[PDB]
């Protein structure tokens, strides 16, 4: 689990 | 159907424009850097919360947000070291021969032999700031060619796909729009138009170049690379 | 010189004349083959193929015009590039196939941790099959790379680089004019210019990532002496 | 050199 795909959401 | 297609070229720009993330700055520190680990430190740190901006920066790109959540993470996995490098070189645009990773960090040539296989690529960055400054690049075509780097670099590594291919048309809409409204004849605008793209080829190099030398320091464990760092290099490999 | 004086179509016919030949490989169907003798099979193709081109770039026009060190260093540059956008040229109407020769045509399913490359050779292929590229925009899009690609890792020197450009704003015109007498609108001329133009991006990066593959090849020991000289180039 | 060689060969 990526911290990439976090950072997109918020 | 996305909005990035309804919009007309102003307003792609002025979308672009506003969407440009801030400058930073490194450490306040008079110690200009000559190790190899102060220098990569002080590249690590900012690259890290360029990075930050750059994520809250594609996610404004019109065309973005109309991707899979996936799409988005494999674009910028991809484009990442592009899109820094490309920002590198417009910022240094106008010191020739020097480049500004920050405004209080000028880097030379001179620095960049004080890390192993590192000046090449400095010389590249200075060749291609050198060459947008012969070419006088505008602000709005420099958001254009960020934009492209984005959506293409990582597109052939995947009906989206055309989606962002219509998009990255629409982009070629504005950059040819751009140079009609600042005079130049129709043979100015195609050659003018060609003579950017193909500098993303040159960049391309650059950022696969840089990938490879980050490896071998992360490999190396010269400097503490972050965790999303670490994550963002391990997609290239 | 003598390129800039030249037509468009008469810059097409000069490249066009000046493609090298579709040579064949040593590939025996009925011959077990490991992954170290499907490399020989590229490894030597490959080589046989960089005697062509090296006679065909002397025939692009304003290569010639250049010094000779600039002549080494552009093909150094952009060897593996030319091959790759050959390849992919070749494998255009072979969906789901790379055409290394007419007797040696492979998929995806063939070895070692180069199936990624073969990937994006196959993704460079099916989109200049959607695009339906032609012949004449091939020739122009090769003769880009070659001039275009080492440039900018070039005293009296700067001299040489604007001829460069000259030459390559001419092959631009050409493009334009290939495309305008396709009957494409303006608006339409300049997109397939950049569609165009953006996939050489990508065979920058499978270029690169070939000449990483290359390397550790060589390190585990079946390359060419010209091959071995062409490699260290990058290094 | 044999690039450089067989560039220059007439
Ligand atoms: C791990 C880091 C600092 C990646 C960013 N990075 N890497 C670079 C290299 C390499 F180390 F790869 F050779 C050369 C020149 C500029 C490099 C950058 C960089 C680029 C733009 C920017 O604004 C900040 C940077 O650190
Ligand atoms: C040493 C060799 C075979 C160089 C040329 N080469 N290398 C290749 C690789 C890599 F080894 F880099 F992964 C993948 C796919 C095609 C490759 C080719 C090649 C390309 C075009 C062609 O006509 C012949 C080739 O062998």
């Amino acid at each position: 689990h990526k911290i990439l795909h976090r950072l997109l959401q918020d | 159907n996305s909005l990035a297609l309804s919009l007309t070229a102003d307003q792609m720009v002025s979308a672009l424009l506003d969407a440009e993330p801030p400058i930073l700055y490194s450490e306040y520190d008079p110690t200009r850097p000559f190790s190899e680990a102060s220098m990569m430190g002080l590249l690590t740190n900012l690259a890290d919360r360029e990075l930050v901006h750059m994520i809250n920066w594609a996610k404004r790109v019109p065309g973005f947000v109309d991707l899979t959540l996936h799409d988005q993470v494999h674009l910028l996995e991809c484009a990442w070291l592009e899109i820094l490098m490309i920002g590198l070189v417009w910022r240094s645009m106008e010191h020739p021969g020097k480049l500004l990773f920050a405004p209080n960090l000028l880097l030379d040539r001179n620095q960049g032999k004080c890390v192993e296989g590192m000046v090449e690529i400095f010389d590249m960055l200075l060749a291609t700031s050198s060459r947008f400054r012969m070419m006088n690049l505008q602000g709005e075509e420099f958001v254009c060619l960020k934009s492209i780097i984005l959506l293409n670099s990582g597109v052939y590594t995947f009906e989206e796909k055309d989606h962002i291919h219509r998009v990255l048309d629409k982009i070629t809409d504005t950059l040819i729009h751009l140079m009609a409204k600042a005079g130049l004849t129709l043979q100015q605008q195609h050659q003018r138009l060609a003579q950017l793209l193909l500098i993303l080829s040159h960049i391309r190099h650059m950022s696969n170049k840089g990938m490879e030398h980050l490896y071998s320091m992360k490999c190396k464990n010269v400097v503490p690379l972050s965790d999303l760092l670490l994550e963002m290099l391990d997609a290239h490999r």
